Order: C-alpha cells, then structure tokens, then sequence
C-alpha cells in the first residue's frame, strides 16, 4: 500500500489500453486482454488480493460529475 | 429519517393504488394494458433521442473523438443538462421492466 | 342442386340489392373458393344467354407476366367489364382469369369491394384457412 | 422463375361447377437459425460516454487496412503513426475521418455545403487534408489508409487512399426444388389511401391461397417465408396509434394462419430509438400470439434461411448517409456501405446508437449472401463481385404505400422479381 496506489494510477492513464473513465478497472483489464494489446500481470495481482474496496476497484475520477 | 425505509413495491400505473406484488397493472385496470404500454414507450423513445444529441456535442466542443470529456464549465448549459437525462433514462428504463421481457436472450 | 344456388344468387343480387364477391358467396353457402367462382360464372352465363339486357355488371381479375424495361414483372389487376381485352393484349404471358364480382347499379371506384370483404371477415374470425387451397401443418393454436 | 411456372398447367375456372377442386400443401421450412444475438440487448446500462466505441473501432479495423495497403502499394512499406512524421517524406497513415461541416444543426433535403473540410484523426491528434480526394462523397466515421507527405503549413497532401473491403464468404449448398421468399416494407397502416387497402388485401389473398387458378395456387404454395421490414404504422403526427395496432393484429392473424412471418420494428414503431432496436412487446397483439408461426425480431436482422444467409435493416443507415453525402442512388449507397466493411459508419455522430464498450458490432465479420435494405422509394437489384470468390446480391425493397410493389427472391437461382398490385380506380375512358 502507497506503492500499489500509484501502479493503478499509472495503469489508468496509459493511452494504449483505452479511453476509460466510465467503467470499472478489471473490466478494462479484461477488455485489453481479449484484444491482447499487452496487459501487464501486476495490475491483475493487486485486484485479487483485495476485496471490493472502492479505492482499488474504481477509476480515478469515479467521483467528479463528468 | 423515515423517508429511507420505503420501496419494495410500486403503485399501479393506471390509477395510483399502492398494493402488494410487483406487477405494473391494477386488477380493475388490468384489461386496459396494451394502451398503457403504448403510453410511456413514446416517452422512453424521446428520452433516448435527447441523451445522444447532448453527449456527442461535448465531443465536438472538446475537439477529440477518441478521449474522455472533462469540462465542468458552470457557465455552459451543456453541463448539468447532460447530467439529469442519465437519471431520467435510468428511471424510465426501470419502469418498463415492470412489464416482462419481449423475448428470450440466452438462445 | 343448380336451382338452389341459382335462386340464392337471384335473391341476393336483384332483391336485397347487395354486392356479391366470391368470398362473401363462399362464407354464406360454405363453399370452396374456386367452386364459388365457378358458381358465379354459371349464373352470369345463364342470365346473359337468356336475356342479353339484364341489369347486371361484372368485374373480373387478370394476372400474368409483363416486361416494361427489360425486367420481368408480374402484374395482377381487378378489371371492369369494358377494358378486359386491351389489358389482356398488353400482357406477355397469361396465368389467371376468373370472376370477381357482380353488381346491380354501377359504382364509381373500388371503394365498397374492400368494405364487403372486411365486414364479412369481421364476424368470421376463427376461420380464414378453412376454405383455403393451401393447408399448412405447423400452424395450429399452441401459445 | 415464378410467373413462368404459373402458366405451366390447364385453366379450369371459366367453367360451370365441378365435383372436386384441387388443394395443396405449404412447403416445409426444415432449416432455420437466428444468429442476430449481438443485437439483442439483455442488460442495457447507460451512463457511459461515446469514446469507448471509436477506440475499439480503430483497434479492430487497423490490421485489415495495413494488410490491404501492403498489397495495394507494395511491401516496401512506410506505415507510420501520425506523430512520427518528418516533413516531406512518403508514408502511409491509417486513421478515422471527421468531416467538419457547417449547416449541421447543433442543439442551441440535403445538408452538404460547398465548403467543408476533412480531418484525419487518430487517438492522440488530428491533421487537415487536401489534395486528390473527394470532399462530398465521404462521411464522418469511415476508417481508411492514405498515402502522402506532411507539407510546410502543417497540412497533408494525399495521392491515393484505400478502404477496408469485403470479408470472407463460405459457399452455400445448392438446392433441389426452388423455394421463394417474399419481402415487403412499409404498409403504412394509419394513413395513406384506399388503393393501399385493396392492394394489401390482394397481396394477402394471393399469398394465403385464396386467389387465382391452380397455377397461382401451385406457385404461391412454394413461397416458404414472409419478411416484413419496418415502418408498419406510418404516422402523420405524434403530438391514432391505438386503433392501428388492432388492425395490425388482425393482418398478422390472417398471415399467421398459413405462412411463417418475421416482423421488424422501423422508424415509427413502438420501440426504442437507438440502433439495435429490440423486439416488439407481445402485449399489443392478443389474437396473433395464438400461433407459433409469428415471430418478432428488431432492427439489424441476420438469419440462415435454408442455407442462404440474410442480413438487413429497415433503411435507417442508408437514408442517414443520403443526408450528409452527395450520392443519390440507394443501391449505390448500399454497395458503398458494403465496401467500407461497416453497416452504419455515421454512428454515433448523426444517427444514435447505444454506448457499447467491449466491441463495436456493426463491423462485418463475414460476408452475407443476400443483403437488403428497407424503405427505399423505388425497386432495384444488382449482383456484385468481390476480389476473391465473393458474390453478393443487393436488393432495395420498395415502399408499399406509394408503389404497391413487393419482391420475390428465388433461393436456387438467386434472382429477384418484382410483384405489383393495382385494382382499378375511378377510371372512365369516355371523358
Ligand atoms: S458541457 Fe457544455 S461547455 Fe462543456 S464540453 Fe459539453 S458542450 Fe462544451
Ligand atoms: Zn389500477
């Protein structure tokens, strides 16, 4: 923790995985894996050792009335 | 306080009588149901047409068609008029699921 | 036999002053459709050979192929009593001729010939494939 | 085809009554498979934005255009991203169009104007385009490859450009005895004349087996299916619609007695507005839901009818392209839609759709044998060829309320013949 919260914030702004501020984080991870762009096997291995926490399993701007 | 402990049943679409069970029509107004389905699908149809004209206008005012919109401009009518149609559509879509589905989906 | 439907048609047409299509004369007398067309042709041939000056008007149906500009279309028309042979000579191939209706006093357009068939359908709604030449098998009331 | 066989016998009906009259049987429909499952939407969550659709469109359409620009301009390839371009160097770019037209209405008849620009756009930035390219034939939303160089004013000079093209197509088995399929569109129940009423009556009377001699009754018994394609209730003004569903229920009852029927929603029909239109609810048809020969589908319809695979719409993509382009011929617009590998490229920018996010479903994944359209103002049909062994029959279905014309498609020779109905009107040739 506090290092796992920057890896996800770095996965969320890389443009080669998609334009993602409307959906979940694991849905975008599996969308890129289907098309197989290059999802890395570390943004998966922190979404498995946690429960349904809203500060891991949510996009950066999931507040913010946009 | 007490206002939160509501729901779990909805009132008749025809004559507004609260009752047990989830079916949309009332037993006295059960006959007239094709007309009551006809009514309100022309409302869902007009909310669908308003969602799409607004959420693609932000893409042309922003410049790009491939990246997210971030513009909370308080002097634009576009902002917060694009926020309420999501909820109107959220509500009007769920009122028509009182009626069954028009077919299967797992075939 | 013959006098039965001959007198029935002679009271339907000339006394009650009605308009008799083949489908009305097959829902009245409970007859097959082709046999009803044959009945109407029998009546018109008898009463047009007897007298030649009756108060009787006919309308027929002509169907068949055509070529307008290269392409082969299929034209189907409900025609009056004056214009039959010209419509028959415009066509290329001929495929169907029978009788459609008879009248007492002449109409102006094809208005009431839909009203009659519609109204006799309106009360007779549990049977339409009853006197039909095609009898499918998978269409029986199930759901 | 049909009217050739309809004269192949003897004529009995200008005769006095007989002992027997012949009857027949409807031909079996021993194979059918609906494969329109990507258009049936079970969950239907809104609250996304329209940027997930363009991104997956580009990501899926990119290798087709790379693989065609290789064999169309030589394997000495120069394909490059829009940011890595050097001034005045020959390269190939793969991107998405955006047409910048004024006179297109904003929130607060054709719409093409003599000045309007094209812009090639990728995920990161844009660039303007001039040179040898058509300014008014192309529409916003087409993905294409292009050849040229970055000039000094920041613009781009285009020499030639290529589209995605036709998809692969497996061959169909041949048939033994010819079966026919009838296509109708746009009855317009609610307004539109009285000659349309007798035309609709004569059409259902021919197909059900009530009209004509043993030739017509032998030939209409071979018609295996009936497809009704959109715009069933033409409406004069919304703000009438309740009394029209009763008559549509009666007509679908009189057709569900003999044939199998497939019914599709249209521009005015009681469904949603976005483009994968969902099927009609059965609670508006009391009478016709007794039989299991009536079926209700939606907008984009695929099927496999006796080996031959069909795909069609009710004519909402073709008229949308007709609004914001310069092409007039509807058969040409249908073939162009086939050429860019997308059923409706102008969506969403001027034709609304659902906000998908996993995969864009309007990209052709295979090639259909038949491909029809909806409510077009006149009949037309054609056969086109692919680069490989790919042949496609293209039909435009007319509109019944004006022309009173339907189409017969043979399933063994694969040809289409028009059928027209016309009762006599107020006609007197002595004036
Ligand atoms: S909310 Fe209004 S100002 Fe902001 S991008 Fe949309 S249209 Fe433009
Ligand atoms: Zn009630």
């Amino acid at each position: 923790e506090e290092a796992e919260l920057e890896l996800l914030r770095q996965f969320d702004l890389a443009w080669q995985y998609g334009p993602c501020t409307g959906i979940t984080r694991l849905q975008r991870w599996c969308r890129a894996k289907q098309m197989g762009l290059e999802p890395p096997p570390e943004v998966w291995q922190v979404l498995k050792t946690h429960p349904g926490d809203p500060r891991f399993q949510c996009s950066l701007w999931h507040l913010y009335p946009l | 306080g007490l206002l939160a402990f509501a729901k779990r049943r909805n009132c008749c679409i025809g004559c507004r009588t609260v009752l047990s069970h989830q079916g949309a029509v009332c037993e006295f107004c059960q006959p007239r149901e094709s007309e009551l389905y006809q009514k309100e699908v022309s409302h869902l149809n007009a909310l669908e047409e308003r969602f799409s004209r607004l959420w693609t206008q932000c893409q042309r005012c922003q410049g790009s068609l491939h990246e997210d919109v971030i513009c909370t401009s308080r002097d634009c009518p576009i902002f917060y008029m694009r926020k309420k149609v999501r909820k109107d559509l959220e509500d009007q879509e769920q009122l028509l699921r009182r009626f069954g589905p028009p077919g299967p989906e797992a075939w | 036999a013959d006098q039965l439907y001959l007198e029935n048609i002679d009271e339907f047409v000339t006394d009650q002053n009605k308009i008799v299509t083949y489908k009305w004369l097959s829902y009245t007398l409970g007859v097959h459709v082709n046999q009803a067309k044959q009945m109407l042709y029998d009546y018109v041939e008898r009463k047009r050979k007897e007298n030649s000056g009756a108060q009787l008007h006919v309308t027929y149906l002509v169907s068949g192929s055509l070529i307008q500009n290269g392409h082969s279309c299929h034209k189907v028309a409900v025609v009056r009593e004056d214009k039959l042979e010209a419509v028959k000579s415009k066509l290329a191939v001929t495929a169907s001729i029978h009788v459609y209706s008879i009248q007492k006093a002449m109409l102006k357009d094809s208005g009431p010939l839909f009203n009659t068939d519609y109204d006799i359908l309106k009360s007779n709604l549990q049977n339409c494939s009853k006197f039909s030449a095609i009898q499918c098998a998978a269409a029986v009331p199930r759901a | 085809m049909f009217s050739e066989q309809a004269a192949q016998r003897a004529h009995t009906l200008l005769s006095p009554p007989s002992a027997n009259n012949a009857t027949f049987a409807r031909v079996p429909v021993a194979t059918y498979t609906n494969s329109s499952q990507p258009f049936r939407l079970g969950e239907r969550s809104f609250s996304r934005q329209y940027a997930h659709i363009y991104a997956t469109r580009l990501i899926q359409m990119r290798p087709f255009l790379e693989n065609r620009a290789q064999q169309h301009w030589g394997s000495g390839v120069g394909v490059k991203k829009l940011c890595e371009l050097q001034p005045e160097e020959k390269c190939c770019v793969v991107g998405t169009l955006f047409k910048a037209m004024p006179l297109q209405p904003s929130i607060l008849s054709k719409y093409i104007h003599p000045d309007d620009e094209l812009v090639l756009e990728d995920e990161l930035q844009r660039i303007k385009l001039k040179g040898t390219i058509d300014v008014s034939k192309l529409v916003t939303g087409t993905v294409l490859a292009v050849f040229g160089s970055v000039r000094d004013d920041g613009k781009f000079l285009v020499e030639d450009y290529c589209f995605a093209d036709l998809a692969p197509q497996k061959p169909a088995p041949p048939l033994d005895t010819d079966r026919f399929v009838l296509l109708v569109s746009g009855l317009g129940l609610g307004g539109g004349g009285g000659e349309s009423l007798l035309g609709t009556q004569l059409l259902v009377d021919v197909v059900t087996g009530q009209l004509g001699d043993e030739g017509e009754q032998c030939s209409a018994a071979h018609v295996s299916r009936v497809i009704l394609a959109g715009n069933l209730l033409s409406h004069s003004t919304q703000s009438a619609s309740v009394e029209a569903v009763k008559m549509l229920d009666e007509i679908l009852l009189q057709l569900s007695a003999s044939v199998p029927v497939d019914v599709m929603p249209g521009e005015f029909d009681p469904t949603n507005y976005t483009l994968p239109q969902q099927p009609l609810h059965p609670c508006m048809f009391p009478l016709a839901t007794a039989y299991s020969t009536l079926q209700l589908v939606t907008n984009p319809y695929q099927a496999t009818i006796d080996g031959v695979r069909f795909l069609g719409t009710s004519g909402q993509n073709v008229s949308d392209i007709f609004r914001y382009s310069s092409m007039e011929d509807h058969l040409e617009i249908l073939e162009w839609t086939l050429r860019v590998r997308h059923i409706s490229p102008t969506a969403p920018d001027t034709l609304g759709c659902y906000p998908f996010y996993k995969t864009d479903p309007f990209i052709f994944p295979e090639c259909p044998h038949v491909y029809f359209c909806g409510n077009t103002p006149s009949f037309g049909s054609k056969i086109i060829r692919g680069p490989e062994d790919q042949t496609v029959l293209l039909v435009t279905v007319p509109d019944f309320s004006a022309t009173q014309t339907a189409c017969l498609v043979n399933l063994r020779s694969l040809a289409c013949q028009p059928i027209s109905f016309s009762g006599f009107g107020a006609e007197d040739d002595d004036l």
